[PDB]
């Protein structure tokens, strides 16, 4: 085989062509990932002077099922929160924020939730996706330990009530939530706990994220037979906020 | 004595610290047993090229 | 400690799911009969089956079975039809490609005819499976990304088996059908044409393979980390952004200065995985046809390292000193 | 003064005696064992 | 040295005691396993010793 | 410059050590105690590498080579020109990797999520430490580590592989290669399925998890689910790393002869006639 | 005045006195051990 | 000096004592091991030298 | 030329200062290192040779 | 009046004055160093 | 020089003391090990060579 | 006054006094050790 | 030159101080290490050679 | 007036005064050390 000029042959041509293609592909991949969260803002809520070297992409349209309309991105932020109880700890940018009231009750920090749609998620048939186990026909426990009837222990060793039901995902045959009936001392009504934050034992179910006194302020569902995306977000994040805000020692340095 | 003041002045997990102490002595015990598999069977090498 | 979501605490079982349908009538070809495995339910889904039986699938199954039986019976006959010896030497037998002296002509059955027949069957089976994977996506109303990613690997398959032997003008350039023989072929191919380390496209394919493994580790860890916010339901997060996507993006933005979206990370994963066989096939296709020594190519192109020290054991120690005498 | 355990001076002073009596006896036993071992095979 | 009893005003006594016992047991373990030295120190072996 | 949803997450706390002494951001990056340590170690390592390159006599990226000492120096220290710079850079790299992992831990704690990512990074750190620390320590010389060169760290791999005649006959190498290939295939399939579900042909509605489950049950007769696939991928990657470490660590200090000969236990079993 | 732990001044003085009293004894025992070791086998 | 007592108005005594104990034990173990890893300062064999 | 001050109506000084400092230090280090890779201007070797 | 950073004209002038004041000092120090180096070992 | 006390109006002493202690101990350990890694200043080997 | 930590002027002065006293004691001990080491085995 | 104090209307000291603290120690350590790698300015081998 | 950090003019002047006071001492110590090193082993 011969060379076109100097040491340049077919392999070098292929290598340079691949270099060009890879550069274009990297540009495309980076630009495709800027459809959420832009343009950038400063710490006062205003548009920043610097926006980066990659310009914004063009628009694309999603056609959603069940007649819920269309979604076009990039666009305005419809999940934006309105009034946040936060305070700046400095006059410039690059410094943390300070909660104004109760961070667990105000939904800030690790307890933050997003403003999702106030409608339940639907399966292929158009039914609510997550349903209590007492309304699902033909479903039963096949393995593991049944948590129904067991007492619930909080993060500080307090028993707050019993597990009364489970909320399952009928389409995927997976358990999503555990329902809890509270003792009159610790509150009233029923509360939901996501399955990812519980440890089922032979005689008890333990929730280490929050303490006993934090159980009465868990967000409640409006309907007893379904839950919406907004409620799931608020319930699930309230439970996540306790890993930091349930005690003063969880926030200060461990050393 | 009078008592062990274990009525309302002792809400304590008497075992918590010792469990951590015992766990500490666990990983330092298994490391010796792991390095024991290979050190008694020493090996020597002969260099035949640049470093 | 906190629950880590690696094994499921409690399982539930309901009526079996038969599958969605549309006017294409997918039901007419699906089988009837399902099972449940509690052992697998600790990790993933427990329902097993049903499967879709088209014509491409049946053709592929029959033809691949024919290839398997041809290879197995040739290996059995090579040992004298002794079952204990067939079991003893299973990892060492093979169905060898033809001899170099026959070029591209059809060789005798003793020296490569069965190899060609089995290769033809294997090619037919693989193409049938690809057509099936295209047809299924066409009938469920979905994109054809699965077909493209399979075609990415089929490209390297064909380059290793069909295109390069034709370009080099010999059927003896193929790979033998065996466990240890195919590794022997890999090593001999690497040695025969210089050093395959100094082939730039082998390096590029290695780069993309490492990146793909790293990216799945990262993505699996990230998704399991934010699963307490319903992070495993990725499609609903794409259609309606929640807090899980925001936290997952902010983790990587605070870690390395840039992040992705719930839909854009899958594009990254698809491309890193697909780019490996493409670069590998491009690099393999150039060996022998264009470049015959890759170390000499590197030396001529000035990226081969140079060493100053000497060679030999006598430049560093003594034979008696090594023994301890 | 300060007490994060919930005892007074008298309680700590009484609870220290048992600990000191044990420590000072477990050590005498260790000293006798060490002396016996040294008599057996010296290591200095 | 006269006021060393005040450590219990800072540290819980029983949590200290359990951890102390665990630490002492592990310390004794090692020293007896290291003293299983084949010099003038291993005595468990007495069969292949001086019988 | 923040994202439109980032400000409410930028709160204080969640530090293992340092409090508010290092609790701030520099651009997008988060700074802490371990960020400071990482910056120091990485900058020192890079500057030392370029000093060694200057003293070598070449600045070509393809040709820079910093090598470990000779085998005669044992486990002691070598002159900084005859391989001591390699030891210093190794110490700096270990420190930087550990600091990076702990910074990831701090970020995870602040965001209120799980600690899976630092645990996954720990396996790669373990593999690197096995390559540069454990195996040379067992073999008895720091000269068994690979050099720090772009093209000179492949000659080491080649020579180490050919030191056992046929490295493809190593069973742990077989396991690691199989895990690597399986991980790549699983990643490709997962990405393709998600992209196809979210991007239908023009004029068609988007799909959901039920559609994906049906597709793979029609395709191969089984579906792992939207949650089991991530577990499977993570486990595959971790297993690949672990078995790579095992394969490299058994080659030198445990086995000495050629690898093909290891199969004589199977080839000479008494059951065979 | 300045108190990040909530402790007063006199309690801090008493605590420091006890801590110094313990530290001096520990140092004296270590010094005796070092002197005996140097007598047995010098390192200078 | 004279005013060094004010360190206890900055640091919490419990964590200080725990860290001090851990650090002292680790330092003592490291020094004893380093002495054991030498030739001139290994007391198990020096007795056999003078035996 | 008399209107060069209008560059700060386009660029934020906070980012420009950081970028300029990093660039200047990197350039100075690169030049000081390039001088040391020769023989005529390497002051360490010249000092060694003149003694 | 164009402004992307939110500054005013007078603010920009006052900033540029000090910026150039520092730049001239940096350049003068560099020039002196270059002159001394050239006197030591020439390159031209 | 007489107004250096204002550094504590910028930095929290509680978070500075721990970092200072860690830095000082690590520096001391590094310097002692660096001395140990040579031949002229290895006080463990001069003891053996002298006797 | 300016304060990012919450301390006052008098408290900062009081803290700096003790910090400098400790620094001077540490420096004196280090100086004595260095002098002894130089006498034993001189560098430079 | 007399208006250099206006930099503190641009930058907060809390970040600049830590950046400078890291930079100075990095510079000092590299310079000392670079000196230690030569033959004419290595003060450890000089003492051994002189004695 | 331009102020990104929220400080006033007098505060910035005081801060600059203290910063320059520290810088001059650092530079003087470095100069003395360099003079001693040059007297010990010249590099020019
Ligand atoms: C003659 C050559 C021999 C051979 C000899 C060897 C030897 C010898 C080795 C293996 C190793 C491996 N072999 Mg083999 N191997 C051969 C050919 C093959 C073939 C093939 C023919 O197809 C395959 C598929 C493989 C594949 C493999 C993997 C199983 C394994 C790679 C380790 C790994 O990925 O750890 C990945 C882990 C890491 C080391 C990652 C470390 C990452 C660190 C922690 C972070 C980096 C930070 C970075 C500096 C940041 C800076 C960047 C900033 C942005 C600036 N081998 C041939 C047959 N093989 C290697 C192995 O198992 O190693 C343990 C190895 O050493
Ligand atoms: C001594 C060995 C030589 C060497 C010789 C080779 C050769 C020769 C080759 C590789 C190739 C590769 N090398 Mg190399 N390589 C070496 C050292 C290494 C090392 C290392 C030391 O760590 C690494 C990391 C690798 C790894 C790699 C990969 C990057 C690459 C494989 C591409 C791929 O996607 O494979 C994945 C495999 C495939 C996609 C094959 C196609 C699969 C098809 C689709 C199968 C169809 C299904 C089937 C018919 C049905 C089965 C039955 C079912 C159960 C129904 N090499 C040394 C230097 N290397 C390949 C390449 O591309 O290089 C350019 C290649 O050919
Ligand atoms: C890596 C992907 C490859 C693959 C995977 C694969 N196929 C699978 C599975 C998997 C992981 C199953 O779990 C499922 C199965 O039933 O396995 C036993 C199956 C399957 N794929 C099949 C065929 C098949 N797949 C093909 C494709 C592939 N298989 C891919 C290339 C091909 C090819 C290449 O042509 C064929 C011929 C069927 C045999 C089966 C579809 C299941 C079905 O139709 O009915 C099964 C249900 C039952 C009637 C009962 C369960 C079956 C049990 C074996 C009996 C009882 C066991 C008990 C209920 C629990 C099982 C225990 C577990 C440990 C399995
Ligand atoms: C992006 C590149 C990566 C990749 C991708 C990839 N591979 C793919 C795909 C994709 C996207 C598919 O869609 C396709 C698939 O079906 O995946 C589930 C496939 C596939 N890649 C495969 C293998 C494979 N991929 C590999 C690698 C890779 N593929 C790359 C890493 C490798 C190697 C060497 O690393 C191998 C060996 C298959 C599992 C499958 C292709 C199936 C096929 O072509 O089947 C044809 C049919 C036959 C040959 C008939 C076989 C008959 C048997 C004798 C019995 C029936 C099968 C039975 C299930 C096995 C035995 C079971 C026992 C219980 C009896
Ligand atoms: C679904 O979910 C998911 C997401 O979401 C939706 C995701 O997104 C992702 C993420 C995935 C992707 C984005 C895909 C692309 C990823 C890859 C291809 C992986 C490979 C990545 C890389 C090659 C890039 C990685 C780059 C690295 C590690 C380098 C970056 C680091 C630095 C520049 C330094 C870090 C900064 C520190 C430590 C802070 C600074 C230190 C200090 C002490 C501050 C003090 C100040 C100073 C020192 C001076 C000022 C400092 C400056 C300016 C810093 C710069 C300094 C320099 C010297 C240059 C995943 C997986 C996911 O599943
Ligand atoms: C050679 O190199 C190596 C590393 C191998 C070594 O060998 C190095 C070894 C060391 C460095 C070793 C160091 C060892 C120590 C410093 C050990 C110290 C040990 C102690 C201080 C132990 C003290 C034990 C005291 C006891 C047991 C006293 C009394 C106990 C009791 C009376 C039990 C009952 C107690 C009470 C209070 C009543 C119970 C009431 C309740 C309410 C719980
Ligand atoms: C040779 O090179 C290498 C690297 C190998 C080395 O070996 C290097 C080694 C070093 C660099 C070593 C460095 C070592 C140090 C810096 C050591 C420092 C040690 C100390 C400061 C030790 C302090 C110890 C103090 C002690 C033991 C105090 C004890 C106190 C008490 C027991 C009193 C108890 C307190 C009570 C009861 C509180 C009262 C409560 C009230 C409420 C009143
Ligand atoms: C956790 O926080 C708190 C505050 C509670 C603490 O820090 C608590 C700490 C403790 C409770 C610490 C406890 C520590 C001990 C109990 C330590 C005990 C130490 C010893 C008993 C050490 C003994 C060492 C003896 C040695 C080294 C002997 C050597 C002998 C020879 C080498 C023989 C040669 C001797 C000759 C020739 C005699 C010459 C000697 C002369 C003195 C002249
Ligand atoms: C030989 O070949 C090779 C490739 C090897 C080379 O070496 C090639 C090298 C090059 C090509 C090098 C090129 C180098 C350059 C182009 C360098 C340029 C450098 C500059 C323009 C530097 C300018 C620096 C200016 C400074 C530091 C000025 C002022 C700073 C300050 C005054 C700081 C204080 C600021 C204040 C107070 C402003 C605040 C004011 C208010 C009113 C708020
Ligand atoms: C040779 O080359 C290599 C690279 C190998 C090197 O070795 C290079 C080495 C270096 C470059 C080393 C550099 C080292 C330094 C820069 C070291 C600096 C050290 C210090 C600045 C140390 C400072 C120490 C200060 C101390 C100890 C102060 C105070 C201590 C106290 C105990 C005081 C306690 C204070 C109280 C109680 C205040 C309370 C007051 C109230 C009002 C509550
Ligand atoms: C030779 O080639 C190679 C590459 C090898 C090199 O070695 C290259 C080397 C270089 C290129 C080196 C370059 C070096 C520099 C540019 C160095 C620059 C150094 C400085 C500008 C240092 C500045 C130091 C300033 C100091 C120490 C100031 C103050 C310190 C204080 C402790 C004062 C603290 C202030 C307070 C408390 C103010 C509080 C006031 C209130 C009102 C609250
Ligand atoms: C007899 O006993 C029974 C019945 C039990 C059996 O049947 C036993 C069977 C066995 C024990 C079987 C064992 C089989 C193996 C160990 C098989 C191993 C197979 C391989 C490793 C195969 C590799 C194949 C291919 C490779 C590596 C690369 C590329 C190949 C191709 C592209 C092939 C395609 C060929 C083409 C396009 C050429 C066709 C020719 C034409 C003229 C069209
Ligand atoms: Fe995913």
């Amino acid at each position: 085989e011969e060379t076109f000029f100097g040491n340049f042959d077919l392999a070098s041509l292929s290598l340079w062509l691949f270099y060009g293609f890879f550069a274009l592909l990297i540009y495309y991949l980076q630009t495709e990932n800027m459809r959420e969260g832009y343009p950038l803002e400063d710490e006062d809520g205003n548009t920043a002077a610097n926006q980066g070297p990659f310009p914004l992409p063009k628009e694309k349209t999603f056609k959603l099922q069940h007649g819920r309309g269309e979604l076009t991105l990039p666009g305005e932020d419809v999940q934006r929160r309105d009034n946040l109880a936060l305070r700046k700890t400095a006059h410039g940018n690059g410094f943390p924020m300070e909660p104004t009231g109760d961070p667990m009750l105000d939904g800030v920090g690790p307890a933050s939730w997003s403003k999702r749609r106030d409608v339940p998620e639907l399966d292929a048939h158009g039914h609510p996706k997550i349903v209590p186990m007492s309304a699902a026909e033909g479903f039963g426990v096949s393995a593991g330990t049944d948590p129904r009837g067991l007492p619930v222990m909080a993060g500080d060793g307090e028993i707050v009530g019993l597990v009364s039901d489970m909320w399952i995902d009928e389409a995927e045959q997976l358990v999503r939530y555990l329902e809890l009936e509270l003792d009159p001392e610790w509150g009233d009504g029923k509360r939901l706990v996501q399955r990812q934050m519980v440890r089922i034992k032979s005689d008890r179910v333990k929730v280490r994220s929050i303490y006993g006194k934090h159980f009465k302020n868990v967000p409640k569902t409006k309907s007893p037979n379904q839950v919406t995306l907004l409620e799931e977000d608020k319930i699930m994040a309230y439970y996540a906020g306790g890993t930091l805000y349930a005690d003063e020692s969880r926030l200060e340095p461990q050393l | 004595k009078w008592f062990d003041e274990w009525n309302s002045k002792n809400p304590t997990d008497i075992y918590k610290p010792a469990i951590v102490v015992g766990v500490a002595g666990g990983a330092v015990f298994a490391a010796a047993l792991l390095v024991s598999m290979g050190q008694p069977l020493a090996t020597d090498s002969m260099q035949t090229g640049p470093r | 400690p906190e629950y880590q979501n690696i094994f499921t605490q409690v399982q539930v079982q309901g009526p079996a799911e038969l599958g969605v349908d549309n006017e294409n009538n997918l039901t007419e070809e699906r089988t009837t009969g399902t099972g449940f495995s509690q052992l697998i339910g600790w990790i993933g889904n427990a329902q097993l089956g049903p499967i879709y039986l088209g014509w491409f699938g049946i053709i592929s199954l029959v033809t691949g079975t024919l290839w398997f039986n041809i290879v197995g019976f040739n290996m059995l006959s090579q040992v004298g039809y002794s079952i204990p010896e067939f079991i003893r030497q299973l990892f060492w037998l093979a169905l060898e490609p033809p001899s170099p002296e026959y070029g591209l002509r059809m060789p005798p059955l003793d020296d490569g005819g069965w190899f060609i027949i089995a290769s033809f069957f294997l090619l037919v089976s693989v193409i049938s499976w690809w057509l099936r994977t295209y047809q299924l996506a066409e009938m469920h109303k979905m994109g054809k990304h699965v077909a493209w990613a399979f075609a990415a690997a089929i490209w390297l398959f064909l380059v290793l088996g069909l295109f390069r032997p034709i370009l080099m003008g010999s059927w003896s350039e193929a790979v033998p059908y065996g466990i240890f023989p195919h590794l022997d072929w890999t090593t001999a191919f690497s040695i025969r044409y210089g050093n395959l380390y100094y082939n730039p496209f082998h390096a590029l394919s290695i780069v993309f393979l490492y990146g793909s493994v790293l990216l799945f580790a990262m993505h699996g860890a990230t998704i399991l980390a934010v699963t307490r916010f319903g992070g495993d339901r990725e499609l609903e997060q794409i259609y309606d952004r929640g807090t899980a996507s925001e936290r997952a993006g902010l983790f990587w933005r605070w870690t390395m200065g840039f992040n992705a979206t719930m839909e854009g990370i899958h594009r990254w994963a698809w491309w890193f995985a697909v780019l490996t066989p493409i670069t590998g096939g491009i690099g393999i296709l150039l060996t022998g046809t264009v470049v015959d020594n890759w170390f000499l190519w590197a030396v001529e192109h000035n990226f081969a390292p140079d060493y100053t020290q000497d060679y030999g054991y006598e430049a560093y120690t003594t034979y008696d000193g090594f023994l301890g005498r | 003064d300060l007490s994060f355990t919930g005892l007074t001076d008298e309680q700590a002073q009484e609870l220290h005696s048992v600990y000191m009596s044990g420590l000072w006896l477990f050590s005498a036993v260790a000293v006798v064992a060490h002396l016996a071992t040294f008599i057996w095979r010296p290591w200095f | 040295m006269s006021k060393f009893y005040k450590i219990w005003l800072i540290f819980d006594p029983r949590r200290v005691f359990v951890a102390q016992g665990v630490f002492l047991f592990l310390l004794a373990a090692m020293i007896h396993l290291v003293l299983l030295s084949t010099e003038h120190f291993n005595w468990f072996e007495l069969a292949a010793a001086n019988a | 410059a923040l994202l439109s949803f980032e400000r409410k997450y930028r709160v204080r706390g969640g530090t293992l050590i340092g409090g508010d002494l290092f609790d701030f951001w520099v651009g997008p990056f988060y700074v802490g105690f371990f960020g400071v340590t990482t910056a120091f170690f990485a900058l020192l390592g890079t500057i030392l590498i370029f000093w060694g390159a200057s003293q070598q006599g070449t600045f070509n990226p393809w040709l820079i080579n910093i090598a470990p000492p000779d085998l005669s120096y044992g486990l002691g220290m070598a002159p900084l020109m005859e391989g001591g710079l390699w030891q210093i850079i190794t110490i700096c790299a270990i420190g930087a990797f550990v600091s990076w992992a702990l910074r990831e831990v701090e970020i995870c704690r602040k965001l209120g999520m799980g600690y899976h990512v630092p645990f996954a990074f720990s396996v790669a750190i373990f593999a690197y430490v096995t390559l540069v620390v454990f195996r040379p320590l067992l073999m008895g010389a720091w000269g068994h580590g690979f050099p720090y060169g772009i093209w000179s760290h492949l000659d080491w791999v080649s020579n180490t592989g050919y030191a056992y005649l046929h490295f493809h006959y190593n069973p742990a190498h077989m396991l690691a290669v199989t895990f690597f290939f399986t991980t790549t295939l699983a990643l490709a399939l997962h990405g393709a399925l998600v992209l196809s579900a979210a991007n239908p042909p023009k004029g068609e509605e988007v799909k959901g998890p039920d559609n994906e489950d049906t597709f793979f049950r029609d395709f191969i007769g089984y579906s792992i689910g939207t949650l089991g696939i991530h577990r499977v991928g993570l486990l595959l990657a971790l297993n690949a790393g672990f078995w790579s470490a095992v394969c490299i660590i058994i080659s030198g200090p445990v086995w000495t002869k050629g690898w093909p000969e290891w199969w004589n236990w199977w080839l000479e079993m008494p059951i065979w006639p």
